[PDB]
């Protein structure tokens, strides 16, 4: 039994420009007040490789905490390109939007994200330097990945 | 007869064909385990497979099977108990004409269940309607899931839909604390509150006294005696979870007690844990009992109705089932050739029935 | 180079049996337990659970799988389809 | 110095049996190497779950109910939020 879960996440911007900020329309639901507050990470997979060129774009706080159902607007700022394997930034990767109480991880849900060229010519011959204002991202949102980590609240 | 039944609860206009293949109700193994010093108690097994055709062309002969759905039906002396084993569809439905957009497959399934419980009932004997719902592809028709306008709902998808399937019959008794009636429903991996999501919206305004939809399982209206080991108080199915399970901790046995699972809260504790349950979708158990007040040789007389043998019955089925419905010709296809091979297995030129609807609301 | 195209499933059923052969998962599970540096071992029902939940564990792994390569616009998986199946999981 | 593994024991037509009821469809030939390395880590992370909970418990046999308390330390994987 959880106190808090997620009823829905909705993206606004998408498909986006890759340095555009991901924002991300959350419907919660909470079935009592909470002493302390809500926690939101929102990781980047730069490269699936190692669990190393991951990048935490953002981390809101949200408290307190209203009974009930809840919207709310989540703004993150694009991931670092100096962090970024120059092979493996263009094509599919993952995101990770983390949701934590009082630090404890108790939700974690998964995106996969497809890198993708503007125009055919550049998806054809893509070039050594990577054209990154002509580059956006298309994140799959039909099936996030929900997992759900049973934890102590108050 | 089961296609007026039918014809009642589907839309006015909606025109489609159905063939009802069943078996004589003959001996079989005991659907629940032995108590130890105890011979098994005898139980009558009778099978049954409806399935709904319809036409893409309203002149030619052209006929493509749209559903369907196979029960077990089990009899013992003291419980009758119904088990939906497997259901599926092709998607061609969408080339019925004016196919409106009430949910037809659920009205089917309803109406064959309905008819089923009805023809079944036995006076002043409990009767049981078991079903184990999870999401996958295709279950009787190949290639069907290939087939574009084929949508398979997902878990929660269709373990709400059996359960929208399901409440309209429960709703047809009384409440339990005249025929009383209550329904069991368990999705391992959730609590109650979590659980209780899944039931109809009816569920929401039943007096919370007596309520119509449980998150439970209902054991001592299947077993008159708690104190036999749990062994003996879960249903064996064919193609089953509970009987996969039930089979591996038997293997503990050398008194009745596994040494493992001590009680039926643990086996259920366990059975959200097992490889069925677990595998990144959800799944739903469902029940629902039915108690009595207190508590050719047919009732189905349609041109639809064919009573084969046990052995007829499993090649007809295995016959249908082994098909292909990739596209629409390979559909209407295996859809002539199994009409063509149940005529020949009955000893007829042919067999199925027309059915069209009276309902207009 | 090895690259096998899997049997099509033409039908579905609703309990399945496992698949990967209870001795050669015995052993291992002995092997682990012993490398992890303590004297008690399991039960037969425990590493029953215990493959029931790894199969488990692995069709979903490689239902999230065939989806990347799906996404990939692909049909052949790959080692970092599972990479990537694993992070969106939520693992590390 | 060099002992063997008994996770190469684990036989590449049941990795594909697996994948086949993943859903999957075709798979590369260097991919079991990697598959061996999840499953193994896996069980790893549940068998010493399991192990310290019998430890401390002070009993000398892992009972399946360990190993269902060790699997609720890994969470629930769903679609969807419903």
């Amino acid at each position: 039994m959880s106190v808090v879960s997620l009823l829905g996440v909705k993206i606004v911007n998408n498909p986006a420009p890759f340095l555009a900020p991901y924002q991300f329309e959350i419907t919660f639901e909470c079935l009592e007040q909470l002493q302390k507050d809500l926690e939101w990470k929102l990781t980047y997979v730069g490269s699936a490789t190692s669990s190393e060129y991951d990048q935490e774009l953002d981390s809101l706080l949200v408290g307190p905490i209203p009974v009930g159902v809840n919207k709310f607007l989540f703004e993150a700022d694009a991931p670092d390109l100096k962090r970024i394997p120059t092979s493996e930034i263009l094509g599919v990767t993952v995101i990770l939007l983390t949701c934590s109480y009082d630090g404890r991880e108790f939700v974690r849900v998964g995106y996969y994200v497809n890198n993708e060229y503007d125009s055919e010519e550049l998806t054809q011959d893509p070039p050594a330097k990577p054209i990154i204002e002509r580059i956006r991202r298309n994140i799959l949102a039909e099936k996030p990945r929900v997992t759900r980590f049973a934890i102590k609240w108050d | 007869d089961l296609g007026d039944s039918l014809a009642k609860v589907l839309p006015t206009g909606v025109k489609v064909t159905i063939r009802h293949i069943s078996s004589a109700p003959s001996p079989c193994v005991a659907l629940f385990a032995a108590p130890p010093g105890e011979e098994p108690e005898s139980t009558f097994c009778e099978n049954h497979f409806l399935a709904v055709s319809i036409s893409p062309n309203e002149n030619e002969e052209s006929e493509v099977i749209i559903f369907g759905i196979e029960v077990l039906v089990y009899g013992t002396a003291h419980l009758t108990t119904i088990f939906v084993s497997k259901a599926d569809s092709t998607g061609y439905l969408h080339l019925l004409k004016n196919a409106p957009k009430v949910s037809l497959l659920r009205l089917i399934s309803n109406a064959f269940l309905s008819f089923l419980v009805q023809t079944h009932q036995r006076p002043g004997v409990r009767l049981m309607v078991s079903l184990f719902a999870r999401a996958q592809n295709q279950y009787l028709f190949p290639g069907s899931i290939e087939n574009p306008e084929k949508h398979v709902l997902d878990d929660r998808g269709l373990i709400k839909w059996w359960c929208r399937v399901i409440d309209p019959i429960l709703r047809e008794y009384e409440p339990e604390t005249k025929s009383s009636a209550t329904a069991f429903l368990i999705v391992p991996g959730c609590d109650k509150f979590e659980t209780r999501g899944f039931f109809p919206i009816t569920a929401r305004s039943d007096g919370k006294d007596r309520p119509r939809w449980l998150n439970s399982y209902p054991l001592h209206q299947l077993c008159d005696n708690p104190n036999a080991p749990p062994r003996c108080l879960v249903p064996r199915f064919p193609d089953d979870p509970k009987t996969r399970f039930l089979i591996d901790l038997d293997d503990e046995l050398p008194s009745g007690h596994w040494r493992s699972v001590k009680s039926l809260a643990q086996f259920w504790e366990m059975m959200s844990f097992r490889q069925e349950c677990s595998a990144g979708r959800l799944v739903g158990f469902l029940w629902l009992v039915i108690n009595p007040p207190g508590l050719f040789f047919w009732p189905d007389t349609g041109r639809g109705h064919a009573v084969l043998s046990e052995e007829d019955y499993k090649a007809a089925i295995n016959f249908l089932i082994d098909q292909d419905f990739n596209t629409k010709h390979k559909a209407i296809a295996s859809t002539k050739a199994w009409a063509e091979k149940v005529a020949s297995l009955a000893d007829q030129l042919w067999v199925g029935q027309r059915v069209e609807g009276r309902n207009a609301t | 180079p090895g690259t096998v195209a899997l049997r099509e499933i033409r039908r579905f059923q609703k309990s399945t049996e496992l698949l990967i052969r209870k001795l050669p998962f015995q052993r291992l599970v002995r092997e682990i337990a012993q490398d992890f540096k303590t004297d008690l071992r399991f039960q037969s029902s425990a590493i029953g659970a215990l493959q029931e939940s790894v199969e488990a564990y692995l069709v979903s792994l490689f239902e999230d799988t065939n989806l990347a390569a799906i996404h990939a616009k692909r049909v052949t998986i790959q080692k970092k389809d599972i990479k990537l199946a694993r992070r969106l999981r939520g693992e590390r | 110095k060099i002992l063997r593994d008994n996770i190469q024991g684990i036989t590449k037509p049941a990795i594909r049996r697996l994948a086949r009821r993943g859903g999957v469809k075709r798979i590369s030939g260097l991919i079991y190497e990697e598959v061996r390395a999840v499953l193994k880590s896996f069980l790893e992370s549940v068998i010493r779950d399991s192990v310290t909970y019998t430890e401390h418990a002070k009993r000398k046999t892992v009972t399946s109910l360990d190993v269902v308390y060790a699997l609720k330390r890994q969470g629930r994987t769903l679609y969807g939020f419903g």
